[PDB]
DNA sequence: TAGGGAGTAATCCCCTTGGCGGTTAAAACGCGGGGGACAGCGCGTACGTGCGTTTAAGCGGTGCTAGAGCTGTCTACGACCAATTGAGCGGCCTCGGCACCGGGATTCTCCA
DNA sequence: TGGAGAATCCCGGTGCCGAGGCCGCTCAATTGGTCGTAGACAGCTCTAGCACCGCTTAAACGCACGTACGCGCTGTCCCCCGCGTTTTAACCGCCAAGGGGATTACTCCCTAG
């Protein structure tokens, strides 16, 4: 399964630094499906330019270029 | 018999979470998460332990920021609770949905 | 003053015989080939930079336009790149 | 010297492969430019001019008219999931929005 | 018609037509008026000042499918100030 | 002060297009404010590169360029 | 003769030689002229400067003479020049600034 | 191995600005991150710029012109000031 | 027709895969329990509808020249090329800023 | 106005790991010439943008009226919230193993000219 392991309380964690007060129990599940879609996304191109490369191993700056292709540049790495 | 009223505690946290730079997510459900999505691209990948890293970072920075959105929806429907039409209403006008 | 028309046309005749196209949509679908044109060539610069490559080979394309097109979109886009360049080098 | 065979031919295509080369040679993606990436190139260009005119057509018919227009093209690449995330930030001149009302807004 | 269905005609009217929704010599003066503040006695090609209108009017009806959104959202049929400053506001427009 | 030129009436038509039913009275100066702000930007970067050309006419590629620049791509010109 | 960096007889700290190489060995231009990495390492510098001037407030104010991470998304976001030209950048370990919206405090 | 960076003129900035003040090496990622990023925008303008007025050379006008583009309001006009001052003292000299 | 980028084999090391064992912070639970969501209802005002008059939108002409675009020259600046050297890269150095921990001093809640 | 006691902040000592730094050295950055064409410039044409003028009449705008929608107010009690609590497994620290990313060397056919 691996995505209940996003649980409940990292979730209200996040929830908490955006500002939010009050939670709705549903928020826990629709947030673990829009990660997953973003996650699907990114490691999607990641694979891509990993397997371009001719590599085995995804590297940061397979991620980093993955997320500047989807316009939310990551700086920190690279 | 002491107890903080219902919101209180959670102000406290709104401060908390807002001065810290920490993640939020602990590592390992999140590195097992990932992995468990290549899989499904290519078999057998080995991933830099900085790459799990950006990944959570971009993540919880994606998250958040959604959160921040939903927030702001709920209040101009009058409410302090998120529900999923808050996060979806979110979602469409930045354009994801 | 070179435009993709002429090309445009062909395809149109081939797709569907009878009907034409109009000037204005002439305009918008030239504007639309420029576009694709550009995406598809800028993400193949950028994978051969990141490469350490200083050529744009077929690979190149076949993974820009995997990057670039959506699902079905994708796919079926590489199967008509990979026909075309395997008649090509078979001629 | 032998007989010109157009690339396009060469390749079986309606595009210029040609041009598709001057582009990507001239147009500085890279020092060296294959002769496999123009044929590739010019063939993803086809299929999605294909498509796209393939479905605006069949918009045309669905109206009875035989010329295809720009609302025609707008129609097209709004209806189609994968167009419209292809093309999903652009703006077609003399297009139009595809017909929308929300349902709380319709007569009860 | 019965009060309010006048209005989903009226939609319908706009959503079927490809015409341009703003007089094209207002906004011809108002692209005018806003140029001179960046260099004086600009002159526009005829075609330049469609361009914008068309981008114009095309971001201004998206601006309002969002607003939209936000009004039915706080369960109101009407929209207000507030819903395009939410809209603006998630779009990163702010 | 031709801002006011874009009409109570053109507002409201560009409304029933993105479908909205009822529209309260303090829309009307927001869209105008709305309108400028974005003009100002497309403007503002079509005449640098009008500016760069070393022209003095703005062309309808300069548009389409700036439009290009911020993400909202005009095809038909 | 006695060798004279691009750099210094322009009045930069920043790498005029290294900007030119990048220029022409980046795939950008056919050409690249004289005056572009000079003009380019002096906007490179500036804006070097102004972030690194607004962390090292940000880090003095926090009672700390290292920048980290929190100190540059302090300096870019609460600045409106920097927060628009960097406003789709996500900073690791930078946190989010203090901010509960009006309506949920008592 | 070897793997160039701007470390040293951050620094080198730095020490110009708040002579007190270090730089953490995460930090310091960032700022090579930056760097780089606005590096890419600015010559990537230039090129278009060069593209489309059929020009083959990105000159001091072209790096200007990318730069108002690019950076917004207040940054621009400090930008184009610095760059200005840079190549008039070059070609003085 | 030229010549060098890249495909390939010999080689290896560093950082990723992987395990193991102990600790404890954190995650999840057995049971209470509430305040702000929501539904209902009433009321007033502002928006929709229509009706009449005013006002410049829009057509279409006339005219004029500004300025965009072309064309031919020529120079000065950049590419290149070879020699030279010093600024920057690896990595080793060493000492101080921060993390941490505890402990004490304080602000604050919320309800009596 | 007033307590219990919790969350919070400030001080101070410790020590560790990484912030600020130094030695070789090499390869890239500068020097100094050469050259040839890209682009700057000057001149010229004529396209289209600007400016203006008169007329028609579609639409805008101003007004009046009423109604239904927004909005305020009330009352009920859901399913999410909450505690101390119990459970669980990450985390941490350490260690073995060796995959495949990285280097060098060469050779040849790919694409430039």
């Amino acid at each position: 399964d691996n995505i209940q392991g996003i649980t409940k309380p990292a979730i209200r964690r996040l929830a908490r630094r955006g500002g939010v007060k009050r939670i709705s129990g549903l928020i826990y599940e629709e947030t673990r499906g829009v990660l997953k879609v973003f996650l699907e996304n990114v490691i999607r191109d990641a694979v891509t330019y990993t397997e371009h490369a001719k590599r085995k191993t995804v590297t940061a700056m397979d991620v980093v270029y993955a997320l500047k292709r989807q316009g939310r540049t990551l700086y920190g790495f690279g | 018999p002491h107890r903080y009223r219902p919101g209180t505690v959670a102000l406290r946290e709104i401060r908390r979470y807002q001065k810290s730079t920490e993640l939020l997510i602990r590592k390992l459900p999140f590195q097992r998460l990932v992995r468990e999505i290549a899989q499904d691209f290519k078999t057998d990948l080995r991933f830099q332990s900085s790459a799990v890293m950006a990944l959570q970072e971009a993540s919880e920075a994606y998250l958040v920021g959604l959160f921040e959105d939903t927030n702001l929806c709920a209040i101009h429907a009058k409410r302090v609770t998120i529900m999923p039409k808050d996060i979806q209403l979110a979602r469409r006008i930045r354009g994801e949905r | 003053k070179e435009s993709y028309s002429v090309y445009v046309y062909k395809v149109l005749k081939q797709v569907h015989p009878d009907t034409g196209i109009s000037s204005k949509a002439m305009g918008i679908m030239n504007s639309f080939v420029n576009d694709i044109f550009e995406r598809i060539a800028g993400e193949a610069s950028r994978l051969a930079h990141y490469n350490k490559r200083s050529t744009i080979t077929s690979r190149e394309i076949q993974t820009a336009v995997r990057l670039l097109l959506p699902g079905e979109l994708a796919k079926h886009a590489v199967s008509e790149g990979t026909k075309a360049v395997t008649k090509y080098t078979s001629s | 010297r032998a007989k010109a065979k157009t690339r396009s031919s060469r390749a079986g295509l309606q595009f210029p492969v040609g041009r598709v080369h001057r582009l990507l040679r001239k147009g500085n993606y890279a020092e060296r430019v294959g002769a496999g990436a123009p044929v590739y190139l010019a063939a993803v260009l086809e299929y999605l001019t294909a498509e796209i005119l393939e479905l605006a057509g069949n918009a045309a018919r669905d109206n009875k008219k035989t010329r295809i227009i720009p609302r025609h093209l707008q129609l097209a690449i709004r209806n189609d999931e994968e167009l419209n995330k292809l093309l999903g930030k652009v703006t077609i001149a003399q297009g139009g929005v595809l017909p929308n009302i929300q349902a709380v807004l319709l007569p009860k």
